[PDB]
Parts: structure tokens; sequence; C-alpha cells
RNA sequence: UUGACCUCAAAUCAGGUAGGAGUACCCGCUGAACUUAAGCAUAUCAAUAAGCGGAGGAAAAGAAACCAACCGGGAUUGCCUUAGUAACGGCGAGUGAAGCGGCAAAAGCUCAAAUUUGAAAUCUGGUACCUUCGGUGCCCGAGUUGUAAUUUGGAGAGGG
RNA sequence: GUUCUUUGUAAAGUGCCUUCGAAGAGUCGAGUUGUUUGGGAAUGCAGCUCUAAGUGGGUGGUAAAUUCCAUCUAAAGCUAA
RNA sequence: UUGACAUUGUGAAGAGACAUAGUUUC
């Protein structure tokens, strides 16, 4: 009966996921964070819907 | 073990509590099964819904009479009135209830009318075992959403005959309180030979 | 009823156009019948009065309904049945020995 | 958690910051609220005046819900009306058409009057009013409608 | 029907007739053994409303249980405990005589199932009962759609688990406020209101 | 003398059933003290442990001698709440539930008491035969001190 | 899905008039004693004494007498999730 | 140990009440 799971505020979860999303633009970060994007078209990467 | 300016807490862990401790580790593993076992019913129970038609019903006590909430079953009265014997209407996925009683017209009719809309928006199949497959709406009470009944307009003319409301509340208050004492002052009033 | 319409008063409550429903018989579980009237009155005459019942009727003759109530109020459950019980007697009295 | 915790810091410190002179034994006071009236009485009286004894009447089988009665002040009142529709009424308000508000249906039991509503007629249905409440309603040119 | 008359008559228990009976009957019951089977029931009307039937496989046993309180069976009175519990003599058994009646017979005829039981007579040493039992092996029953419920294994020794009328009484199961303590059936409901509901996302 | 009937016995009578085990969970009985109270007797630990009886895949509860006091609700179980609240207690230490509301799941019913009385309409068993979890013919038995049909309070019955 | 026997001079459903309408006792209840309960002039349980009624009966969380009102129908029974 | 009540029923003389007819009580 340890406290295993955590209650996170439903609204932060968003502000978090949102913030998380905004950075998957931001060249520098994606780069900084692993990810060989050293030379992809433009950030964000948008491929065809045919994918 | 009294110290500092804290509240006085009353935590009841003096029995052998470590023994009866229900962690719901299986919260997930119950949803799933519940889902899994609802689906099998829909599947089994043919093109029928999962629920029965429940009636409106106004809720008890001071607190909750404001609003009107789904019911138990429909009362031999409503049932009859929308033109079916219960015994049958129990096989048409309606909920009946010999215990509820009808003392409210507005609420009566609502039900009996709500009873109409059902017989309408359904279909029964023949006996014959000839299954003309139709496809199931899952939830009767999804299709027939019990709603709150509006009781006025948004705007109207102001009607001030002048009488405080307050004081007619204050007064009604009195009237009840001395209802008894007044009544003895007539009994006693009549006692005068 | 018809309610005042206000939330305290000598007939509190929201006003509604009323309905009054057909009645239950489970609301007559007490009520007599002519069967049970016969069977009960008849079994009486066979089996008769019991120990207290005897001394109850005599109490009523030689000591009014006041001592008879109070007496039987200790014999039986309590006061109200004691009351209805002495009743039964003035009748068994009036019945036979009287009119 | 365990690594921001102090008991990590006291490691190698003999007495765990519990003291050498008077240690950390089992239950010095007694347990819980023991000696309320005796060795721990300074801390009761002050910090907890009133703790011992008894006042009032008993109520057998009280059930709140009985005494239900949210209170709403004139203070708000206009909040009970949905926003857009609200300006509509503030400008252009008099008899003939003044807005109706079901304080019961909002879920309040009583209206108290906590000062200052605009000079606008409003028709107010509630189960209970303050004498002032209902006064400063009249002041606007609304009236109060009593219900259940 | 004769029954309704029997019904009525047995409510005049201190009636001259009935108490003649009651003394001649009670003395007979005493000269037999304590557990002993009866030919026909002695209250056909009562037996029958408790669910009796005159077809094969319906048994009636008659049994004897002493009155009194339960003497705490401690040696010399000796309690070795606190003194709220020094209780030896004014102590009285949660189950009823009738309950201890049903048990001692249902033990006696394991194979039958106890349906129900009714009071017949007491004296100063004894209350006497007739217990009615059903052979749930016996064919006439199994095919009788009305009783064959009894033939299920979940009614094995219903009289010891307190599932007869009397046990259900004793056990305190009725709806409503006078029975909050016992109704869902005491300990189950205790243990309920004595468990710690800890959820995943602690409320 | 022959024939029953009641009650009671006996068979290595014909066919069956109970026991012991297990016991996490369940229905009961019985029943502590360590402990807390800074001592201790009530209280507390606890309607716990030990001991005893009885079931199941769940058990139990269950279609109201209910909750209420409303504009009333409507079998039972469980969860979220109610609430560490109303109440209990050397009113001390400690205790401590219910009605409502949301949800999960939902499902309803059976007798006794009734004259079939122009027909005991009911049933175990034995047996023969067959389409064998059973069916029919037939005999013995059961049963009127009442086996079926009918009715179960929401009703419902009989005449029209 | 099919296929065969039609269970029937059977069985059930509803509308008006009429007469009725049976409903569980050493129980309910009462006193006492012990127990237990949050239940407080007493929550359930049990033992002994007392022991009903049929416009009755139980409940309505402060004892009683009186008058009402409200609500259900005990003392037998089955049942899935 | 002692009293009340329950098991506990049937006669007879004597006491006790409607207050010197016999249902009731020792
Ligand atoms: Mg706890
Ligand atoms: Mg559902
Ligand atoms: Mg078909
Ligand atoms: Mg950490
Ligand atoms: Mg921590
Ligand atoms: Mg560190
Ligand atoms: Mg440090
Ligand atoms: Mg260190
Ligand atoms: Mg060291
Ligand atoms: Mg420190
Ligand atoms: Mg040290
Ligand atoms: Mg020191
Ligand atoms: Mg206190
Ligand atoms: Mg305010
Ligand atoms: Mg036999
Ligand atoms: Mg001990
Ligand atoms: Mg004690
Ligand atoms: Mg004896
Ligand atoms: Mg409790
Ligand atoms: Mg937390
Ligand atoms: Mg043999
Ligand atoms: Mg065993
Ligand atoms: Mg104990
Ligand atoms: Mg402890
Ligand atoms: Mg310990
Ligand atoms: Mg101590
Ligand atoms: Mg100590
Ligand atoms: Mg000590
Ligand atoms: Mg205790
Ligand atoms: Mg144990
Ligand atoms: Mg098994
Ligand atoms: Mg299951
Ligand atoms: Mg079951
Ligand atoms: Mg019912
Ligand atoms: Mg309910
Ligand atoms: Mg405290
Ligand atoms: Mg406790
Ligand atoms: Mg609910
Ligand atoms: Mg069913
Ligand atoms: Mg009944
Ligand atoms: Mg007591
Ligand atoms: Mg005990
Ligand atoms: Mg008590
Ligand atoms: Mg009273
Ligand atoms: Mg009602
Ligand atoms: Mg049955
Ligand atoms: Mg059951
Ligand atoms: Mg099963
Ligand atoms: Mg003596």
């Amino acid at each position: 009966w340890r406290k295993w799971n955590v209650k996170v505020n439903h609204n932060e979860k968003r502000y978090a996921t949102a913030s998380a999303i905004a950075a998957t633009a931001v060249a520098s970060l994606v780069l900084a964070r692993g990810h060989r994007v050293e030379k992809i078209p433009e950030i964000p990467l948008v491929v065809s819907t045919d994918l | 073990a009294i110290s500092k300016n804290l509240p006085i807490l009353k935590n009841h862990f003096r029995k052998h509590w470590q023994e009866r401790v229900k962690v719901h580790f299986d919260q997930a593993g119950k949803k799933v099964s519940r889902r899994n076992a609802r689906a099998t019913r829909a599947a089994k129970i043919a093109p029928r819904p999962l629920d029965l038609l429940r009636p409106v019903v106004r809720a008890p006590t001071v607190k909750y009479n404001r609003k009107v909430r789904a019911g138990r079953g429909f009362t031999l009265a409503e049932v009859k009135a929308a033109g079916l014997t219960a015994a049958y209407a129990r096989t048409i996925g309606i909920a009946v209830d010999h215990r509820r009683q009808n003392r409210n017209q507005e609420i009566f009719d609502a039900n009996v009318q709500r009873l109409k809309e059902y017989q309408s928006k359904i279909i029964v199949f023949p006996r014959n075992g000839k299954a003309p497959e139709a496809e199931q709406v899952l939830s009767a009470a999804a299709t027939f959403p019990i709603a709150q009944p509006a009781t006025d307009v948004e705007a109207r003319a102001v009607q001030d005959n002048g009488e405080s409301a307050f004081r007619t509340l204050r007064l009604a208050r009195s009237e009840k309180k001395f209802r008894g004492i007044r009544e003895k002052r007539a009994r006693e009033k009549a006692e005068a030979e | 009823t018809v309610k005042t319409g206000i939330a305290i008063g000598l007939n509190k409550g929201k006003k509604v156009t009323s309905m009054t429903p057909a009645p239950k018989i489970s609301y007559k579980k007490g009520a007599a019948s002519n069967r049970t009237k016969f069977v009960r009155s008849l079994v009486r005459e066979i089996a008769g009065l019991s120990p207290y019942e005897r001394r109850l009727i005599d109490l009523i003759r030689n000591s009014g309904e006041k001592r008879a109530r109070k007496v039987a109020k200790k014999r039986l459950g309590s006061f109200t049945r004691a009351k209805a019980k002495v009743e039964e007697m003035n009748n068994i009295i009036a019945a036979s020995r009287r009119h | 958690p365990s690594r921001f915790t102090k008991t990590r810091k006291h490691r190698g410190h003999v007495s765990a910051g519990k003291g050498r002179i008077g240690k950390h034994r089992k239950h010095p006071g007694g347990r819980g609220m023991a000696g309320g009236q005796h060795h721990h009485r300074i801390n009761m009286d002050k910090y907890h005046p009133g703790y011992f004894g008894k006042v009032g009447m008993r109520y057998f089988h009280k059930q709140q819900a009985h005494f239900w009665k949210p209170v709403l002040n004139l203070d708000k009142l206009w909040t009970l009306i949905p926003e857009d529709k609200r300006d509509q009424y503030l400008k252009s308000a008099s008899k003939e058409t003044a807005p109706v508000i079901d304080t019961l249906a909002a879920g309040y039991g009583k209206i108290l009057g906590k000062g200052r509503i605009p000079n606008v007629p409003v028709i107010v249905k509630a189960r209970f009013v303050s004498k002032l409440a209902e006064e400063k309603i009249r002041a606007a040119g609304g009236v109060v409608e009593l219900i259940a | 029907g004769a029954y309704k008359y029997l019904e009525e008559l047995q409510r005049k228990k201190q009636s001259d007739v009935l108490r003649f009976l009651q003394r001649v009957r009670v003395w007979e019951y005493r000269q037999k053994n304590v557990i002993h089977r009866a030919a026909r029931p002695t209250r056909p009307d009562k037996a029958r409303r408790l669910g009796y039937k005159a077809k094969q496989g319906f048994v009636i046993y008659r049994v004897r249980v002493r009155r009194g309180n339960r003497k705490r069976p401690v040696p010399k009175g000796a309690t070795y405990g606190k003194p709220t519990n020094q209780g030896v003599n004014e102590l009285k058994y949660q189950r009823s005589l009738r309950a201890t009646a049903e048990e001692r017979v249902g033990r006696r005829a394991a194979n039958l199932r106890v349906l129900n039981s009714y009071w017949v007579n007491q004296d100063s040493t004894y209350k006497y009962f007739e217990v009615i039992l059903v052979d749930p092996q016996h064919k006439a029953i199994r095919r009788d759609a009305r009783y064959n419920w009894i033939c299920d294994p979940v009614h094995k020794h219903r009289e010891a688990r307190g599932l007869t009328a009397t046990g259900k009484k004793s056990r305190g199961i009725n709806k409503g406020h006078k029975f909050n303590n016992t109704k869902a059936g005491r300990r189950k409901t205790w243990k309920r209101q004595n468990t710690l509901s800890l959820w995943r996302y602690r409320k």
C-alpha cells in the first residue's frame, strides 16, 4: 500500500504536453536532445498524408 | 503526546487495521473485464438494448426536490394509461414498479407520454423465430434522455402588491407555532359554560 | 392538502395539480371478513374464557373499568390493548348475562 | 524523497539528532491525548480553550439535508444569469420585462443582502429572504417571488 | 377447510380444552427419547403453513431441549480475566432453543434437509419442537418444482448456518434502521466498515 | 375364527443418503488477555486471537411490517460520498454509524389460508415394452389428518 | 437456419356490471436479566414471567396520557449480476 | 442458603371481598 501512482493536476498535464509539443519545433532542442536532424528540410517535419 | 499548536486529529488506527487494507491495484483490471463483459451481453442479448425504460420521478427531501431524476419502474397506473398491460411491457424492455404511486399529474403524464415515445421509437419482432435482423441501439436511456422541466420564462412584468415576502415568511412561521395554543383557547373558550 | 406554496408554513410545499391513486389492499391487512368473523366468534364459544379473562369480567362488575384497565394493562402488552380488551368484556357481559 | 531526506544527513552522528542527554525513547507523554487534564494541560487551555466538558442540546438522528439552505447574497445575484444575456437586461430594465431568476434552481436556499445591486428591476424567486435582502431588491424595482 | 379453525383454536392456549391437551401431550413427549420422529404432525395447519406437504419425502421429527441460561462452563467459576468478564451465571446464548432444536435433529438425520420447525409445548425443564425435513434425494421432491430448490447443495445444513426462520431471526436480518448493525449480516458489514479503501490515485 | 387401523419394532430386506478432507474468501456459535489510558476497576484492544458447528464458485442479502416527511422515494450487494459527522464514553482515553446524491449491476417472484366435490383431477416404487437425464401400459403402494389445478395482496376469487 | 408432429372439443391476455375479498400466535407485544450497538427513559440478540388483535398490526431514534397524520403488512418461501 | 414466579393438578373443613347467598384468594 505504498503510494505508487501519482495524481497530477489535469490542467498542468496539458500545459506540459503543450510545452512538450511546442519544442518539437525548435531546431536547437530536437538537435540538443539526440536526434540527427542535423540536415532535414524544415522543422517541424511535415510529410504527405499518403504516409 | 500533546505538544505545539496543531489541531487535534482523530485517526482511528488502533484496531488491527493493517489487516483490512484494500488497495485497488486492479482498478484497471476491473474496467476492462466490465467492458469485456458488457460487450458479451450486447452480443448475447440480441439486437436488444442493455437497459429498460425508466420513468421520471421527482427526488425526495427538501434538498433534492428541485430536480427530477431517472426512476425505478413505471407504476401499473402509467403503464395501463399508455395502453399496455405490465406483464407484456416487462418483455418490451420497460421497467415496471408496483411500489411507486401516482399523486402527481404533471409527473404522471410525463411518464405516460415518455411511454408513448418508446413504443413509437422501437419495433418488436414476430414470435415465429424468423429474425429480421435490425441492429442494436445500445442504451435505451441514451435515446430517451430524461431532462429537467423548465418552470418559467426568462422575462416578465414586475408584480409588487407589497407584502415583504419576508414578513409573510415571518408570519407563516408564527401561525404554525401558535397553531396549538390558539386551538386550546377555543376549547377553553368554549369551556366557559 | 393544497400546499401554501412557501417553504415554511402551516402547509409548506410546492403546489401541484394533484392525482390521488387507486388504493392498495395491502392497506386492509387488518380488515375483518365474514369468514374470520364466524370462525373466531365460534371458536370462542367452544373454548371459552381463560384464567385472566374470567377475573377480568369480575373486576369489571365489582370494581369498574378503571381497575379492569389497570389490571389488564399489566397482564397484556400494555395500555391500548388493555383498553380494547376490557371493551371485549362489557360486550361478553352484555351479550350473555344481559341483553 | 529518501535522498532529500535528513536521516541521510545524520548518518555517522551517533544519536541521529535525537539527543544524547534525553534520547528518543518510546512514548514519554503517554499516547495521544493522554493527561489532557494533567501534565499536558498548559497546551490544552490556550491552543484549545473549550476542549473539555459539554455544551448545547443533543440531537438524536440529526440528518443534515434537513437544514439545507445554501446562501446567496445580493452581492452576486446577477451572476445567476448567463453572461451575454446579462448585459441585455442591465441596459433596458423595468417592469413589463424584468428577468426572472430561480435562485432555487441555481441551488440556493436563502437570499441575504450583501449590498449594492444596480438600479435594475429583477424578478427574484427564492425560498427564503433577509429583511434587507428583499428590501434592496424592492429598492431596484424588482420584487421577490416565494417558492418551494 | 378445517385448518382455519385449528389456526384460531391454538391461540387460546390457556383455554380449558387446550390446557387439558397440553398436559396430557407434554407428559407423553417426555416418556419417549429426546430426538424422536413423529407419525403425522400434531399441528397440521401450522406445519402446513410453514411449508409442509403430505407426499412422500416430507419428514417430521420431534425434539427436546432444556430451558435455562447458558452456564459459562468455566471450572469452579474461574474466569482468569478482567472483571467485566467474570460472567458465569446470568449468561444467555445468542441462538434460540428452537435453533438448538433444529440442529440436534438435522445432525441426527444428516441426509434430510431441515425445512422449518414449530413450537408445540414446553414444561419447566423443557421446550419441545417439531422439525419438518425434506428428503432431497427422494424423487417426489426433486421433480416437485416448488421444493426442489432445497435439493441444491447451497442448502446443505441450512439449520447450522442459521438460515431457517429462527436463525434468520436470531441473526438479525430485517430491513431498516433498527437493524443497521445486522442486516447485511453483522461481521460482513463490520469488516466492511473496517477496511481501508486505498485507491490508485489516492483521494 | 377371519380382516383391518393406529402406534412401534426387525431383517446382510429393495434402492439411496451423512461422515473425513480443505477452509484464502463465506454463514453462524463461542470468546480472551497482552495493549492504550502515562496508575486502574468502566472503557479500550475487540463484538479481534485461540476453540466449535455449516456452504459454495462465491457465500450471504434480496423484491419492504423499507426509507421518509419531499413536488416524496421504491428488492438486495458493492463503490464514491454522507463523515472521523448525529451519537456513545471514568463526556476521559478512545469510539462512531444511517437516510439522501453519483455510479456499478439489475429481475423477478412462491406458498399457507378456498368445495375438484358431476367424480385425487396428484405422486415414489415395482414391472413390461420404447425414440432412456426420460416416455407409455399395467400392478403394489402414497394420499382426504388433503396429493394436483386455481389464487399470493401489485392483488385476487365467484356470479353476469 | 431448417424438418416433423400440431399441442385443442386446450391454454392465456384485456373491457363494464355485481358480490366478495380468506392474508402465518407461546407469535407480535410487555416486564425483567444478561449481552451487544453510534442508538442516547434502552440498537439487535437471547433466558424466564406475562401474552394480544383485526377500521388490526409494526415503524415514525426522549419516557407517559390524549387526538391526529404518515408509511408499510411481520411472525412461511425462492432467486442471477 | 432464603423469597417470588413457572412446572402445579383434584377434594374437604377453616379464614378472606360485591359488604351474612359463593366465582375468586391463602
Ligand atoms: Mg479506519
Ligand atoms: Mg446496465
Ligand atoms: Mg425461431
Ligand atoms: Mg528521492
Ligand atoms: Mg513522505
Ligand atoms: Mg544527499
Ligand atoms: Mg545535520
Ligand atoms: Mg553525516
Ligand atoms: Mg559509533
Ligand atoms: Mg531533531
Ligand atoms: Mg544515545
Ligand atoms: Mg534529564
Ligand atoms: Mg470530548
Ligand atoms: Mg458574497
Ligand atoms: Mg409416510
Ligand atoms: Mg479470560
Ligand atoms: Mg460487560
Ligand atoms: Mg418438569
Ligand atoms: Mg455499528
Ligand atoms: Mg496524498
Ligand atoms: Mg439392503
Ligand atoms: Mg465436515
Ligand atoms: Mg469477547
Ligand atoms: Mg493498541
Ligand atoms: Mg499489541
Ligand atoms: Mg495502563
Ligand atoms: Mg506506560
Ligand atoms: Mg499495571
Ligand atoms: Mg464491550
Ligand atoms: Mg478464529
Ligand atoms: Mg466444491
Ligand atoms: Mg461472479
Ligand atoms: Mg443464495
Ligand atoms: Mg411483497
Ligand atoms: Mg433500496
Ligand atoms: Mg476525543
Ligand atoms: Mg468498538
Ligand atoms: Mg442512488
Ligand atoms: Mg425470478
Ligand atoms: Mg403475512
Ligand atoms: Mg438490561
Ligand atoms: Mg457474548
Ligand atoms: Mg438492552
Ligand atoms: Mg405513545
Ligand atoms: Mg410512499
Ligand atoms: Mg417453499
Ligand atoms: Mg435466500
Ligand atoms: Mg448458482
Ligand atoms: Mg416457598
